């Protein structure tokens, strides 16, 4: 929900910079000689970024030495489909790179396998400034890794074609997270409408930080692996570590916590990582069920949970939910819905982006009129 | 333990404990190089169909250079603001 | 507009759980052996869940019986092209099915050719316990099909690989649908701002399905082709069927009809099934104009409506718009614009996510204040 | 922010209307024979569309003249790979857009290679009836024109295939162009909450277009090289010039400026064209620093800027963002921050999408009560 | 001058003066045509390798064919209303 | 009748009826599979340039079922909640 509250930067910026250099005066020759003798090589830029470097693919060599005598002619007598075969190879690469290209306006992700293979990938991970554990991260999560690079198109100066791979690195690693599921919280009266509601906007995925909380508003946002979450900090805000008071008590003054009001009544369900929540609502069939036993819990009115054991199917409506299969412990913590703390009329039923307290001092403020008047 | 879930019942919410993090915090430059050649446009009678695909092939990483040198000028984007 | 109330659930849940039972016990052997005599075969999981299994490129048998005899040696004497372009072409599919995985962390949509082919797939549909109509739709519209298709990746245990094709299945065929588009009604007084606006938020696709109204609040996630809606109930609400009455009778008292209010006074135009409707305000040129014959309506301040018969664009201050060419009768159902009925001053102007009720409790509240001190 | 305030309309709607002309009654033989004499030419529609068609690719004089005396037998006896190969390389292209069109149902964009390749695409360019700069630059900005282009399968009558390009038209080009980044401005009150914010929702692109300035609300949607902004209309709102008077003057009256409130006390940072936008409140680490030397400037808690001279990096918590090296200068309009001439009780503290006089008017009614009562 | 900015003090923004427009205002429509052939299934013996190669793209140009076909009907989409 | 729009002047709204539903509401998981090989590292002097193409295809082969391999361990994702 609170998305539109992060910040903005440009995530290519510093691959950008290393084009900069790569142009400047020249730099190509410098990375030339030192992809002479091997395949691989650091190289430290004017700049002074120690940069490696990766010679995949060498064209030069091959039409050179294996195509130029055929065309340095005269007449092309001496010809061999096992060249034609072995060219249209190798030339692929440079092909489907191009076409990457073409297509993204220069900078691609995820970085594809013709960008970078799997074993230049991982090599290129084995030769990074990173620790052991670091590193063994890394090459355990391709996909992740990939999905997080960037692919930056330089320049093609002379007799060479340099490409940017910006890599990630994970300077926050094995620290506690949690994912917050909310739902909205509604009054069960009977009447057509004249319900109040209030909804938790707090929604997304949280990391202990450096001694604050790493907030991920959009928790679509992040990769995860079984207990690994993949994220990138620039889609989180940095919150003080009491936003996790607001859990145990939404009422503690040392937090304000980040709310929604509404009288909007409508029925749904949010799959979490060992359950379902259910906020049913209105006439709606809000149900719990097993694959072969059939409906196993009908929810009553209003916002309730049932854990994933026994449990495949949620059906809120005519809508069905696969609940998720994981093996793992839930606690039920019971309670007063906190809407049922609220006098319906003088309560603010339309705060988008509100908190507790701001929705306190407009209860006063709206309470102070009727009595002092 | 491991993996985890409360529900709190007075607020509507759950939250899904036992994860590890692995933030993106920097960022790692590299260079990818693909070491390529200047040919001419070199010319020759050859109607051989051996030689015609690899005339075939040999256009087709022409045009790609041409293509990546057009692609150069200027400078990438990134389609920022949000 | 409406998107924030959607549930949450996840997609590929189903077809996950196939992917836990393919790992054990192993289970990879009992399809292997029903996957010999033919290239097709339904198959029960230890689960119980009947699945379709396909066996589409068997490399095992061609780099065994093709590529086999030339490596086990000695010396690789014999060798013929003829063989080399058959292997790269057999091969290339593993390869491109390879790539896609790589890039997209073993989850595809859509489902691609490499993933399953348009004869693998008809025949898939063919084979499945589905209707004899039901069929016949999803052949028709294979690429609707695709695009609501999962690919997980599974395992390679022993000698084999396994991913997962899970393909939609639509339990609500032929039921009427409707799309309702909306856009915002403001007062047309002839000063700089302090006019009131007021806008639909109810935006998007409706269907009625099992005696309630599936509504997709964002109309961007549906399929159409022609007549045909495919849509995916997960991005539903279910309302009751009473949610038709806000068309014609917004002040209706079976349904509190979804508004938005602003003082927002901003022109534009929607494009509708078989006109468009412009909200023009302020010093805007609002024009439907006709290729050859040019203007053929200018809009006055409000909002109007100009069906497509005769006109080809629409033009709202520098944006053009093109309008469906569809065949097709449209009404214009005259009325006093809602917004008339609203003093300005004791409206509130800033309501984000709101309904009529919620609107007029507001008015008296403001209202009562002024009258009672 | 402002999105949800445009409107509506097909992109496709255009090119859809020339596969409807294309199928009747029939006009697919009368650019058969066009294409007959020459690989491109134009052709004027019954419609009297005057369009430029193009024979890329011919299968039928290959397939036809090439491999049909082969398989007109009898027995195939005389056969050669050098044409097995030759069919491979020519089929591919058509293969290849076969499967874009089969995951894409039969809608691409960005225009593909396979779909139109470079060479064909700069002579579609340079034979399209536009202005001597204006092919220069789509020319130069191919990449883009690919990403703004629309490919449309249209039939496969007799013989032929058929899909239509639809490529961009610049009808504003070298306009003025400026980007709008706006940050929330809060108060900084040593207090644990209890602090009212104000954003300026109008952030975005926006250039002077036909006597009105064109903002497109989404600046993401936007691509950008150099100095060249390239929008599609349909992405604006057409506003009034005035609208930039909120930059100089927020409280001008020919112009209610759109702000939003709030109580959101939350740090962030937005990377600009020249610099760095610093929102920091609470208990948050803020700091710009240069690579070398490391931190050059701490933030204190407000809204403040720094430009990229000397600085590589902007940390905002545990956020690091870079900042655009771009050579370009920066002005620093020192100005009391608009949130100090409100006093907190009474200022509207909720208002998501409303401008300076809402704001203004609220601010009045609340006061009036307490002053009347 | 070219690219320069200014911040705005007192309402925490900042605009990014110097940028010239390329907006999309039109549309050129054009027509791209693939010319095919009709052929059908013949029928040989052949068993040689270069002519079942031959008979294995001759498949795949067909079922592209079917499946490009089988395409259209009914007419595009576009997934509108945002 | 089939596609009819009503355009309502009063609340600034058109309806667009006569449309027919296909409302994804199950699935229907299938299990695809690939037979493969177990070759092992085959050692030739073979220098033909016959068999080199079969080699580097064979690598091919080889490194994307280690890809895959990979690619397991752990189970999917999906980036859930919205
Ligand atoms: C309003 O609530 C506050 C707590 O924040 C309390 O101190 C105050 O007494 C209430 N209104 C009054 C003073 O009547
Ligand atoms: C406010 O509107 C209600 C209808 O919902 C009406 O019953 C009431 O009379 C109005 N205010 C009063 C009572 O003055
Ligand atoms: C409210 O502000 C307006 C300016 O828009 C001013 O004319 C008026 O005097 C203020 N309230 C009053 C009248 O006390």
């Amino acid at each position: 929900f609170l998305g539109f509250l992060l910040g903005v930067g440009s995530a290519i910026a510093s691959g950008v910079a290393v084009c900069k250099v790569l142009h400047l005066e020249g730099e190509v020759n410098k990375i030339k000689s030192a992809l002479l003798s091997t395949n691989k090589a650091v190289v430290s830029l004017s700049n002074g970024v120690s940069v490696l470097t990766f010679k995949v693919l060498d064209l030069k060599n091959y039409i050179d030495k294996q195509l130029l005598p055929i065309l340095n002619k005269q007449s092309c007598s001496i010809s061999n489909i096992e060249t034609v075969i072995e060219f249209q190879q190798k030339n692929n690469r440079l092909l489907e790179i191009t076409r990457e290209f073409s297509v993204n306006a220069g900078v691609t992700t995820p970085v594809s396998t013709y960008m970078l293979t799997n074993s230049e990938l991982l090599s290129l991970i084995n030769d990074m400034p990173i620790t052991n554990d670091q590193k063994k991260l890394m090459s355990n999560n391709v996909q992740i890794v990939r999905q997080q690079s960037y692919s930056i198109m330089c320049i093609i100066k002379e007799e060479v074609l340099a490409y940017v791979v910006q890599l990630p690195l994970y300077g926050v690693i094995d620290t506690p997270c949690w994912k917050l599921h909310t739902s909205p919280l509604c009054t069960t009266n009977t009447k057509e409408g004249s319900n109040i509601c209030l909804t938790r906007t707090d929604r997304g995925w949280y990391c202990d930080n450096a001694g604050s909380v790493s907030f991920f508003p959009q928790a679509e946002t992040c990769k995860v692996q079984s207990n690994r979450v993949f994220c990138d900090t620039m889609n989180s805000l940095t919150l003080p570590s009491e936003v996790n008071l607001c859990n145990v008590d939404i009422f503690n003054p040392k937090y304000d916590c980040k709310i929604m009001t509404s009288k909007t009544d409508v029925s749904s369900s949010v799959i979490t990582s060992l359950g379902a929540i259910v906020s049913c609502y209105g006439k709606t069939k809000c149900t719990a069920s097993n694959k072969n036993r059939g409906i196993i819990k009908t929810f009553s009115n209003g916002c309730d949970y049932v854990s994933n054991k026994g449990v495949d199917t949620v059906s809120v409506g005519n809508t069905l939910y696969y609940v998720n299969k994981q093996e793992g412990k839930s606690l039920y913590v019971k309670g007063e819905p906190i809407i049922n703390f609220y006098d319906p009329l003088v309560f603010p039923s339309d705060e988008f982006d509100a908190s507790i307290s701001q929705v306190n001092e407009k209860i006063n403020q709206s309470l102070a009129f009727i009595r002092k008047s | 333990q491991n993996i985890t879930e409360e529900f709190y019942q007075s607020t509507c919410s759950a939250v899904s404990k036992g994860y590890l993090s692995a933030l993106r915090t920097g960022w790692y430059t590299s260079v990818i190089t693909i070491e390529l050649s200047n040919i001419k446009e070199n010319k020759c009678n050859g109607t051989d169909a051996k030689v015609k695909l690899i005339k075939q092939e040999l256009d087709k990483y022409k045009n790609a250079v041409t293509e990546l040198q057009l692609l150069m000028q200027s400078t990438p984007a990134t389609n920022n603001r949000a």
